[PDB]
């Protein structure tokens, strides 16, 4: 069922995952459509910042070997120190906003391993499987 | 065991400021602006709650400075009135004897430089005594000439407030609470979101708020700090209070070619119903609404206190009286006729005397000034009073309140409190039972 | 054989598909290479609009799980109401311009299922294949 | 007595003695995603289909 | 071991390949964060040129069926005329700068086959494997 932009924002993370694309589209949006003038360089600046805003994180997903995004798995195990809750305590009983409230503390820390571990090791390995 | 799983398109956001841009339909300053959608979208968000804070909402700051920028840009390509700064030879104007009008204008004459830079021309024009001042018939001076230069507003451009919509760029969301209750800040049980804001007219006024939005339920009292009388109070009405203001002067525009090339619009002759401009207010309506306001006040000060209303502390006319624009003309009205009452412990119509100025200073800004051209013919208009800008004045019962203003960011804030801007963060991660194979 | 930019424009859709890359390169092009001045913000605006113009649709191909574009298959069946012709009546006897002339009527309609169906279902499913 | 005709209409500016007015060949280009189409048909009514594009 | 931006620049191509991502991140960088004014359109221009600079080559990697970049293989054989050295003479005894010094001569030439051969043939083929 089509809910609308951010229509699942007020639901559990499990439920919300159903309709990530409805949001995804408008993360970059597009369209929009005497010189200078007020707004003359503001629509300019804003529309630029939108593009940068998008790609800055998209590239990270490019690095984190997935690309086929919205959702993908890794080979990095979850450290229990990063909010030790059960799946039903998390996915079936918590919104994404509530999630960030806690996990945001380890953002860069988790990014470390995502930015690396697998990306490093998945490769070489393959290069070696190509030996024969 | 659980693993790190990567998610994208996550419905989360952080409070953040970015560069907003306008939209409005397809006069004032708006043309270079993206047309609005024929179907503005929205969506109520169920289970979503969070805090608002109108007192730190930087949307106001941007809007304020943007409007200022627009103002200047609309004047640069217009005619400068630099050579008007000359000694004026002025005399009283014999209005219908004896003297009810008090003159208020002088039949000034002066040697003016014309298109023929060389031979000058003795001309005349009617000026308000609020615009000119005696030097040292008698000699007079345009008041602006002691502070800065003055520019004539183009006769083609208008000042009619036009509904403007604000939009955020992709990655940013416009959040809008629909909660009829709001203290000025805190959590809202009922939050929605929109593509863009509703049309807001850039109405400049002091003391009284005009042509704004209406409140639901009861009268709304909002203040950064009610107990702190160094702050002020925003009052939003529930029902439009009609005010009808008139300038009964079918006057002409003896335009004078003080070139070269560029033309000046002087004041011709004043004929017709020589009465002072004034405003008409429905008295019973005012009394009724004021009472509703006092009810609120009772609710934040006690069920055994006394409420008195009075005029300002005086001083700068711009703050002392109610200033507003109608059709290009600038009015200054004595709101003592409104703000003069009291309430205990637990037609009819009102006439408000007004004055007309032609030299004005916007947004408390010094260093420049703008000359309003006289508008030909009788000028009369009507608007909706939709709120008050009040200030809080042996402190155990009787309290006195009075009208203020000055800082016009207050006006924008009186509307934008319904909105806030947040930055979406699409990228998130979470623990999920999944080990990824090659 | 190198034909040139849009060199196959005047051929059947089957034939044209041979050299889609020759076109692809110049869809974004690149290169190009007293203040303000006329052209001062026009080359600016234009070059920006090129970038947006490109990515706006590229993201759609990102959503429509392919990425390795120019051509890819889906798991959405073709509805016969969308111009019922045979393959030889289409691919061996029609240009791309002629194709759009008809199919353009159902553009957003088809996009609906492309934007969704598979993208929704392909996933979850996988998540379930990862159970063991 | 005579008058410069412009003074009854507007101000007038002297063109710099250095700048010229010689017409220079200008080429126009479209940004990526847009194409410049050019018919080579020697015949043309001002509008309609061109056999040779 | 984290070296830093271009930290492996002064090493053999084999060694340098270890930490390509450390460089990759800052190839586009991001962040950064009276009208006009000097710098007013310079930060503008520069930040734009960064985006273009990036994507211009990224698209090529999009065309060259890899996407999962930093490293990927092809089905194009190496022509011996393109600097005939042994692997130990190349990978274990040469920096990337030294490499370009020579191979730069055949840049566009190699791009020809990369831009094409495989991209052309890998496909069609698949279309044919989809017959059943
Ligand atoms: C709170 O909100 C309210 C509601 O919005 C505001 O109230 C409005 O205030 C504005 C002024 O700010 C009023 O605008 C005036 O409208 C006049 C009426 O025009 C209509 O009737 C005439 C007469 O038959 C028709 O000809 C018109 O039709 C045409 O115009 C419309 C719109 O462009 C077109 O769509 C049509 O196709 C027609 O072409 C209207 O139906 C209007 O006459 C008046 O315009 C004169 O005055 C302005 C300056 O104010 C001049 O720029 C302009 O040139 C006009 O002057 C000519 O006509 C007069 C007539 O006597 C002559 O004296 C002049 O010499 C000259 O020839 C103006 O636009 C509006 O009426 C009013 N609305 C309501 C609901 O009452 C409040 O302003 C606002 N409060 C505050 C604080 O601002
Ligand atoms: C908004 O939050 C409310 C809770 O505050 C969520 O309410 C849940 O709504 C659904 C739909 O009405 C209920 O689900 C139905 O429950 C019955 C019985 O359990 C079951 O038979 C149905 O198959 C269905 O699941 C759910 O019980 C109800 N929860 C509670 C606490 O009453 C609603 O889901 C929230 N919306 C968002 C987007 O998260
Ligand atoms: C511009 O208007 C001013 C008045 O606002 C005119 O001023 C007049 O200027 C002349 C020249 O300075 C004065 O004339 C001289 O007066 C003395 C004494 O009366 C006399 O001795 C001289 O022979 C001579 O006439 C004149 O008095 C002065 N008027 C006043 C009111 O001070 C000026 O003439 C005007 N210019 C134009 C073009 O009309
Ligand atoms: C305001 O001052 C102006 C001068 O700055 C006075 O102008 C005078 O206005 C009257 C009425 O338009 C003119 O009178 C008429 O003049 C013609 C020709 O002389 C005569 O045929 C008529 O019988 C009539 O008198 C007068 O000439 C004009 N003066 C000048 C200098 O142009 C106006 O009177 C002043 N108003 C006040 C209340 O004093
Ligand atoms: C709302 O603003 C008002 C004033 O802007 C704040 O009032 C201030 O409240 C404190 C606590 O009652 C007063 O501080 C006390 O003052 C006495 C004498 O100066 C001193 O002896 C104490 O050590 C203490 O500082 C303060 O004077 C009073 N200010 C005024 C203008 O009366 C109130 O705190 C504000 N509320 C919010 C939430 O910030
Ligand atoms: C432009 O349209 C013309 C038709 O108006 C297309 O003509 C086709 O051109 C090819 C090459 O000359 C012909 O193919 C050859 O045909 C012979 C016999 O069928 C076969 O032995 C060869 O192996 C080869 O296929 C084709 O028959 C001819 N079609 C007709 C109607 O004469 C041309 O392909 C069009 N170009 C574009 C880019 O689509
Ligand atoms: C910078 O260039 C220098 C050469 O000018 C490179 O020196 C190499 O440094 C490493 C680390 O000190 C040496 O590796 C060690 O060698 C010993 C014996 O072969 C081996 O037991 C260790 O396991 C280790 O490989 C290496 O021998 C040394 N090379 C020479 C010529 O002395 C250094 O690697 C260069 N850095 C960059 C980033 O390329
Ligand atoms: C999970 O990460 C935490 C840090 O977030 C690691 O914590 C370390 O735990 C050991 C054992 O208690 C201590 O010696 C370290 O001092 C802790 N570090 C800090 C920052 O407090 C823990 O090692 C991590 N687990 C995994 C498997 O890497
Ligand atoms: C113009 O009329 C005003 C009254 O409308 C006169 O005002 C007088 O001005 C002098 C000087 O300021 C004062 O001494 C008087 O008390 C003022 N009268 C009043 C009623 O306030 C002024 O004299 C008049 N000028 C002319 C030339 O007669
Ligand atoms: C600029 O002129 C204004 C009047 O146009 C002068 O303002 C006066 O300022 C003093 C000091 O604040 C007040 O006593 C007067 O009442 C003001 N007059 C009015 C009309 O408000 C100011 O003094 C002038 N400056 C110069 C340098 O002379
Ligand atoms: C906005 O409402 C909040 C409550 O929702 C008010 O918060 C009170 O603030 C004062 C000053 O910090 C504290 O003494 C109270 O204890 C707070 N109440 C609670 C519930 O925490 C705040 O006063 C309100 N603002 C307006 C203008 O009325
Ligand atoms: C004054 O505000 C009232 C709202 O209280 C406005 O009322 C609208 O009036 C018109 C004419 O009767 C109706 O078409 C609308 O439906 C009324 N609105 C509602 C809420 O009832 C009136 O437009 C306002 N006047 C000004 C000038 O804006
Ligand atoms: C002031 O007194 C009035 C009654 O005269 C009180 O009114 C109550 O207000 C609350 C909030 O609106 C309602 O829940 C009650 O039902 C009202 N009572 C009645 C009689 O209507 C109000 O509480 C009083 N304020 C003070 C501070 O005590
Ligand atoms: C304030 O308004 C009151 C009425 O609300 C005015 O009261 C008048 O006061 C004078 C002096 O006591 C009496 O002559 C009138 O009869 C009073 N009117 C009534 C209705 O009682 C008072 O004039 C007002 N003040 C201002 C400055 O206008
Ligand atoms: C193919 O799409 C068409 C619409 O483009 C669908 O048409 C419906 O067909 C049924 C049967 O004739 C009618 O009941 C509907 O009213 C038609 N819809 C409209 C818009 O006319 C058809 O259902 C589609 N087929 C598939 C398998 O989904
Ligand atoms: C501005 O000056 C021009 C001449 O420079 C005037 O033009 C005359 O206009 C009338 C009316 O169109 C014609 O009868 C004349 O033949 C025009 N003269 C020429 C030279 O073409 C115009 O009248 C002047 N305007 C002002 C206000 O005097
Ligand atoms: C490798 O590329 C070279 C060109 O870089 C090719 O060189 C051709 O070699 C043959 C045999 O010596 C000559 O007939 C040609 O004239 C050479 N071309 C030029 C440009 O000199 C060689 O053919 C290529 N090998 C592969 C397998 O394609
Ligand atoms: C994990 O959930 C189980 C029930 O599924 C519960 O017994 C345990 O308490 C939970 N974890 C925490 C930290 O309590
Ligand atoms: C489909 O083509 C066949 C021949 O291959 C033909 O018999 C049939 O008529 C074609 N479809 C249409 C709608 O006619
Ligand atoms: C290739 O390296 C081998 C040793 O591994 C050497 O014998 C031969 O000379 C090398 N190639 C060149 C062109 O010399």
């Amino acid at each position: 069922v089509f809910l609308g932009f951010l229509g699942a924002a007020g639901s559990t993370m499990g439920a919300a995952s159903m309709t990530l694309t409805v949001q995804a589209r408008n993360l970059l949006s597009g369209i929009v459509q005497l010189k200078l003038t007020v707004w003359g360089i503001k629509q300019l600046q804003a529309r630029v910042l939108a593009v940068e805003r998008y790609l800055r994180d998209q590239q990270l997903l490019g690095i984190w070997g997935c690309s086929g995004k919205l959702i993908c798995c890794t080979n990095v195990p979850w450290n229990s120190s990063w909010s030790n809750r059960n799946l039903s305590e998390i996915w079936d009983n918590m919104t994404w906003l509530q999630w960030d409230k806690e996990i945001s503390n380890y953002t860069q820390i988790i990014y470390g391993l995502l930015e690396e571990s697998q990306n490093q090791q998945e490769k070489n390995e393959q290069d070696l499987l190509a030996l024969d | 065991n659980l693993w790190v799983t990567v998610y994208y398109g996550v419905p989360v956001w952080k409070d953040a400021e970015t560069t907003l841009f306008c939209a409005s339909d397809a006069v004032w300053a708006t043309h270079a602006c993206v047309p609005t959608d024929p179907n503005p979208q929205e969506i109520h968000l169920e289970n979503v709650t969070e805090e608002f804070n109108m007192w730190k909402n930087n949307m106001v700051e941007q809007m304020h400075t943007d409007i200022i920028s627009l103002w200047d840009q609309s004047l640069k390509p217009c005619v400068k009135l630099t050579p008007l700064c000359v000694t004026l030879q002025c005399t009283n104007v014999t209005n219908n004897i004896t003297d009810d009008m008090r003159g208020e204008l002088k039949n000034c004459s002066f040697n003016m430089t014309t298109e023929l830079r060389d031979k000058k021309q003795k001309v005349y024009s009617l000026f308000y005594r609020l615009d000119v001042v005696q030097i040292n018939n008698k000699e007079y001076r345009l008041i602006n000439c002691n502070t800065s230069a003055i520019t004539q507003a183009c006769p083609k451009v208008s000042f009619e407030p036009i509904p403007i919509h604000y939009c955020a760029p992709a990655g940013f969301a416009i959040l809008k609470c629909k909660d009829k209750k709001f203290n000025g800040t805190g959590p809202c049980p009922s939050v929605s979101t929109v593509q863009c804001t509703h049309g807001i007219k850039p109405v400049v006024s002091t003391q009284l708020l005009l042509n704004g939005s209406l409140a639901e339920e009861e009268v709304m009292i909002r203040s950064e700090n009610i107990t702190n009388n160094a702050k002020n109070i925003l009052v939003q009405f529930n029902t439009p209070v009609q005010i009808n203001c008139t300038r009964p002067n079918n006057n002409t525009r003896k335009s004078i070619r003080i070139g070269p090339g560029q033309a000046f619009y002087a004041t011709g002759d004043i004929i017709g119903d020589i009465r002072q401009a004034h405003c008409n207010v429905s008295k019973a309506t005012w009394n009724e609404t004021l009472g509703k306001v006092v009810k609120q006040l009772r609710k934040h000060f006690g069920n055994n206190t006394i409420i008195r209303f009075a005029n300002s502390s005086g001083g700068d006319l711009e703050v002392t009286t109610h200033s507003f624009n109608c059709g290009g003309e600038f009015f200054y009205c004595n709101t003592s006729g409104l703000f003069n009452s009291t309430w205990i412990s637990n037609n009819d119509s009102i006439t408000l005397p007004c004055r007309i100025k032609q030299i004005i200073n916007m947004w408390q800004r010094i260093g420049q000034a703008m000359y309003a051209p006289p508008i030909q013919g009788v000028i009369r208009c009507v608007s909706n009073i939709t709120g008050l800008i009040l200030t809080r004045d042996t402190n155990s019962t009787t309290e006195t309140f009075r009208p203020g203003g000055g800082d016009m960011r207050d006006n924008w804030r009186s509307e934008l409190y319904k909105y806030k801007v947040v930055k979406i963060e699409p990228l998130g991660v979470a623990p999920t039972r999944c080990k990824r194979r090659v």
